[PDB]
């Protein structure tokens, strides 16, 4: 039938787009970033990210829909709090905004009528009072900013952003994806900082990650927080490292280990050099030997013949971070390809 | 002082609940069903294979017409399939590829998904353009979304890795009710046939029966030792079943406030990832980590048959409303329709 | 004193659940069976549907 | 009448190669470009052992080809086609390993991976057909019960295209892969990782050595026996011809017994 042929044409178009996307998506490198504290995670991310307009250009319709949904929330605040508009006609305009939101039309092109009514609503002292009473009814202050500038959001039709906050996504928390390129490789680094939840449940989703980047701090050799119940950062870092190293989903996934804060470590070891975390350590009270012992403590956790740990010492002011990851990734991929052939 | 008095009172109340349980737990389904015939051997075969995902499939759900199937995978594409022809109907790109749950609205107008980004995204499938766009984003969770299920077009129930569930108003985009009382991450939700009650399973292994309108936990059930990964309701709404990492499935009755039956086998050392019931409730299906799905006789605690066409862990199961077909999905990127 | 507020919430939840009425397990099991038996003839997975009727076999 | 002593060679060639085919066909871990090329190699060896070797035995039993002329033309054509396909599969394996090291991002994918395997296998069988095709008519010039390839028009062409070009291809590529592995080994610089490189610097030599020793003396003789009067008795020519099939018996082990996934597949197949 003609109807089935039309369905087949739609299906073929879907399959074609899915295949083209899969083709481009596969040409990449995936890196998972882990640590057992604040560590050097933020340092390594800032260093790796040497896209800036990418999100700005892409979220215009998001800021727009947040602006309208918030304005409807303000109208709800208006009726909940008992704050009236000076011009009672604006209440009808307030209803229009709520209907736009309740109709799920707040992402649609913004008409002249919507701009006229919303600008009339925004200039009323009762809307500013609704924000003044935002402590009773919860309102979005960023949307307040965009509403003050609503004339531009509407009249211009499109503008990448009016704020450099990047929507903040403070609540987004969760997984933070950092995209970058270096030489001829693209990378996606997954900074999983917001998952204050059980790792067993979410770790499997990264089973196919090309490599794991693990950041620890050398200065943590004697750094004990009250939250750590007398245990120092070095031991928490080693326990997490061992847990991930022998995880059933990462048996063959290589680890790139960064030992950060080498300057603070080298200065701190003048007093009590590595005695506090590793009381059994015996050797010169020097930067090189203490660092070698710590690295050995991390190296000893690799129990798989098909896995290796790359180690590099860093400093916040040490910019040689992107080449180290690039080279480690190259060697990881080569090793995996060599095992495919079985040479090696 | 006050803390010790309250802890002792809590222990006394738990003991009273346990004794109240013993007052009724003087029978079991495994004995009363000795008077009925077994279902016999079930030999289901695949009738359709659905290809298209390039990554592990994490979620699947059947619509109310028994024809349109929705699935989601690590590719970041939510795909709506015509289960009779294998024709694809929709492919919805996601803003975040870390998707773990999806649902299909009973009206056929909306779909939902979410995952590790802590945002529940509601999509409108019935548009004038013919394209599918995000209709709403539900923000406010502080952990990953483990299950999303629609009650109606304007109301959705979410569950997250933040020890809580919530009832969301889709049109407003805000939480209206929250469900607290869990201590571990919550893994799954199942809604009652009448939409008024729902259940949740938790890492602490205490599944709970929640009152949607009251906003509180009405009943707490225990029995598993490890995390509960899947939960579903018995078709008549008076019973539910859970699957856990203990390679065990358990059937509970809400009015008895009891565990009725334990499903286990000596050769099952893999956990349960999905649980579902047939239209009559006679069959219980569960997906396992050994790349198959066992079909249990829900009234016998035995094995009715096995579906074993997958090359990786089974991630999702579903049964049509009329019982005509069973769908499976796994980490091998394929979906299968069994009959 | 957060642990006290938490203990109070736990005590109130247990006091509520302790007063829920209950039925015998044998009755719940009998009702469960009655449902399954009443609709057993209607369930395509227990009573296979012929290809002329089954939309996946036709 | 002692040709039957070659029966075990046929039995060995088929046995090892069927295990390879089953190792892939019964397993999903072994689903790589190298495993597909290895299976193609195993197929070429199974076909030479099944379609050609029994007639090599028949001809050795009775030196007179007491069979039809068409049957011989077919036999000769298949002998050349299958030996050429085996050599070209060795070339395809070597070049795939080169891609794996020289351009690691192209190897570790799925779309270009399937395209490269399809092209390499197709070109191997297309060339083996093209090269053996002239033996189906005319040039064979068989006489009475003797139907042995000895036409310079075909012998020189075939020897160059079926062996010397494929020969020079693998050795430079394998040596280059070694140069890359050695130069990286000397920079990466715990004993096992160097040892793992060492096994590679030994396994590559094995692949090259067995190829060189099995096929080289045949093709030199193959050309020399027609080029000029020389001391090449039929026993030497036949011994080198048989060595050419010994290579087919050898391939399944050097290609599959070093790979742990193949070892596991074999243990499953063999109930071991
Ligand atoms: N019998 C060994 C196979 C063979 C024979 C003749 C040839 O020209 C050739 O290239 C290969």
């Amino acid at each position: 039938s003609a109807e089935e042929r039309a369905a087949l044409e739609r299906s073929k178009a879907i399959e074609k787009n899915l295949k083209e996307d899969g083709i481009s998506a596969a040409k990449d490198v995936k890196l998972l970033l882990l640590g057992a504290g604040e560590s050097g995670e933020s340092t390594i991310v800032k260093q790796m990210k040497i896209f800036s307009g990418e999100d700005v250009k892409q979220y215009k319709p998001v800021v727009y829909s947040n602006t309208i949904q918030s304005l409807a929330a303000i109208v709800r605040a208006m009726d909940t709090l008992g704050i009236e508009y000076g011009d009672k006609e604006r209440k009808a305009d307030a209803k229009m905004v709520c209907d736009v939101v309740s109709r799920m039309e707040d992402t649609e092109p913004f008409s002249a009528e919507l701009l006229s009514a919303m600008m009339r609503l925004w200039g009323d002292s009762g809307i500013q009072e609704c924000f003044n009473r935002s402590r009773e009814y919860q309102l979005n202050d960023s949307a307040k900013y965009y509403l003050d500038s609503l004339d531009r959001i509407g009249a211009a039709d499109y503008q990448p952003t009016e704020q450099d906050i990047l929507r903040t996504r403070v609540k987004t928390t969760g997984i933070v994806e950092t995209h970058f390129t270096f030489k001829n490789l693209h990378f996606r680094l997954f900074d999983v900082g917001g998952q204050r939840s059980e790792r067993k449940k979410w770790i499997h989703c990264f089973e196919d990650v090309t490599a794991i980047i693990f950041c620890v701090a050398l200065s943590g050799y004697d750094q004990v927080l009250h939250e750590d119940e007398t245990t120092n950062r070095m031991h928490e870092s080693l326990m997490l490292f061992d847990s991930i190293c022998n995880n059933k989903f990462f048996i063959d996934t290589s680890i790139i280990l960064f030992l950060n804060k080498k300057d603070l470590f080298g200065e701190k070891i003048k007093k009590s050099p590595l005695t506090i975390c590793f009381p059994e350590y015996t050797g010169p009270n020097t930067y090189e030997d203490a660092a070698a012992y710590i690295q050995a403590q991390f190296e000893s956790k690799n129990r798989s013949p098909n896995k290796e740990i790359y180690c590099h010492m860093t400093c916040a002011t040490d910019t040689n971070n992107i080449q180290v990851v690039f080279d480690a990734v190259t060697d990881i991929i080569i090793a995996n390809n060599l095992r495919g052939c079985g040479l090696y | 002082s006050e803390l010790d008095q309250l802890r002792q009172e809590a222990e006394q109340l738990k003991n009273q609940i346990r004794d109240a349980r013993k007052a009724c737990a003087d029978a079991t389904l495994s004995q009363i069903t000795n008077n009925i015939d077994p279902v016999g051997r079930i030999q289901m075969r695949t009738r359709r294979t659905l290809r298209g995902h390039l990554a592990k499939i994490y979620a699947m759900h059947w619509g109310t017409d028994s024809r349109l199937l929705v699935s989601a995978s690590q590719d970041g594409k939510l795909i709506i399939w015509d289960s009779y022809t294998t024709n694809k109907v929709h492919a919805i790109p996601l803003r975040s590829s870390w998707v773990m749950t999806c649902a299909y609205a009973p009206s056929g107008n909306y779909v939902a998904c979410g995952g590790l980004d802590n945002i529940c995204s509601i999509y409108n499938l019935k548009t004038r353009e013919g394209n599918v766009r995000v209709s709403r984003e539900l923000a406010g969770h502080t952990g990953y979304l483990s299950c999303c299920r629609f009650l109606d077009d304007n109301q959705i129930v979410t569950s997250s890795g933040d020890t809580t569930c919530a009832l969301w108003d889709i049109e407003t985009g805000q939480q209206t009710t929250t469900f607290t009382g869990h201590t571990g991450d919550v893994m799954s939700l199942s809604l009652a046939p009448d939409t008024r009650l729902f259940v949740s399973g938790a890492c602490d292994a205490s599944a709970k029966l929640w009152d949607v309108r009251e906003g509180m936990c009405r009943q707490t059930f225990t029995g598993h030792e490890s995390d509960i990964n899947a939960i579903c309701f018995f078709p008549n709404g008076n019973a539910f079943a859970t699957g856990s990492d203990d390679a065990t499935c358990r059937l509970f009755d809400l009015r008895a406030d009891q565990e009725l039956m334990t499903y286990s086998h000596d050769n099952i050392i893999c956990g349960i990832t999905s649980v579902s019931f047939s239209k009559s409730g006679r069959l219980l299906l569960a997906g396992y980590d050994d790349f198959n799905c066992n079909v249990w006789d829900a009234l016998k605690a035995d094995r009715a048959g096995v579906l074993a066409g997958h090359d990786n862990r089974v991630s999702c199961l579903g049964v049509t409303d009329d019982g005509m077909a069973v769908a499976t999905g796994s980490w091998d990127s394929f979906l299968k329709i069994w009959n | 004193t957060a642990s006290i507020a938490q203990a109070r919430k736990l005590v109130e939840q247990l006091k509520m659940e302790a007063n829920i009425d209950r039925i015998k397990v044998s009755k719940a099991a009998a009702d469960l069976m009655a449902y399954c038996e009443a609709h057993a003839k209607e369930d395509p997975l227990l009573t296979p549907v012929p290809a002329s009727e089954n939309p996946f076999r036709e | 009448y002692y040709a039957t002593l070659l029966t075990l060679l046929i039995a060995v060639i088929v046995f090892g190669n069927v295990l390879v085919c089953m190792a892939v066909s019964r397993e999903k871990a072994l689903q790589t470009t190298t495993n597909y090329l290895i299976v193609s190699l195993a197929v070429a060896d199974l076909l030479v052992a099944t379609l050609v070797m029994p007639w090599v035995v028949y001809l050795e039993v009775v030196g007179e080809w007491k069979f039809s002329r068409i049957h011989c033309d077919i036999f000769v054509t298949l002998d050349v086609m299958m030996c050429t396909a085996s050599i070209l599969n060795l070339c395809a394996i070597s070049i795939d390993r080169y891609t794996a090291v020289a351009m690691p991002m192209l190897y570790n994918t799925r779309y270009s991976s399937k395209r490269r395997v399809t092209v390499m296998i197709s070109i191997v069988w297309v060339l083996s057909f093209t090269i053996s095709c002239p033996l189906l008519f005319g040039l064979n010039n068989a006489d009475q019960n003797e139907c042995i390839i000895a036409n310079p028009a075909f012998v020189v062409y075939s020897s160059i295209v079926s062996f010397y070009v494929p020969f020079i291809v693998t050795l430079l590529v394998y040596i280059k892969i070694y140069i890359v592995l050695r130069r990286r080994r000397k920079r990466v610089n715990r004993k096992l990782s160097q040892q793992k490189e060492k096994k590679a610097t030994q396994m590559l030599a094995i692949v090259l050595g067995v190829f060189i020793i099995c096929w080289l003396p045949f093709f030199i003789t193959h050309i020399l026996n027609i080029h000029c009067d020389c001391n090449i008795p039929p026993v030497l020519y036949s011994a080198f011809t048989w060595l050419g099939y010994v290579n087919s018996a050898v391939n399944p082990i050097i290609y599959t017994t070093f790979n742990i996934e193949f070892r596991k597949a074999f243990l499953k197949i063999l109930h071991c």
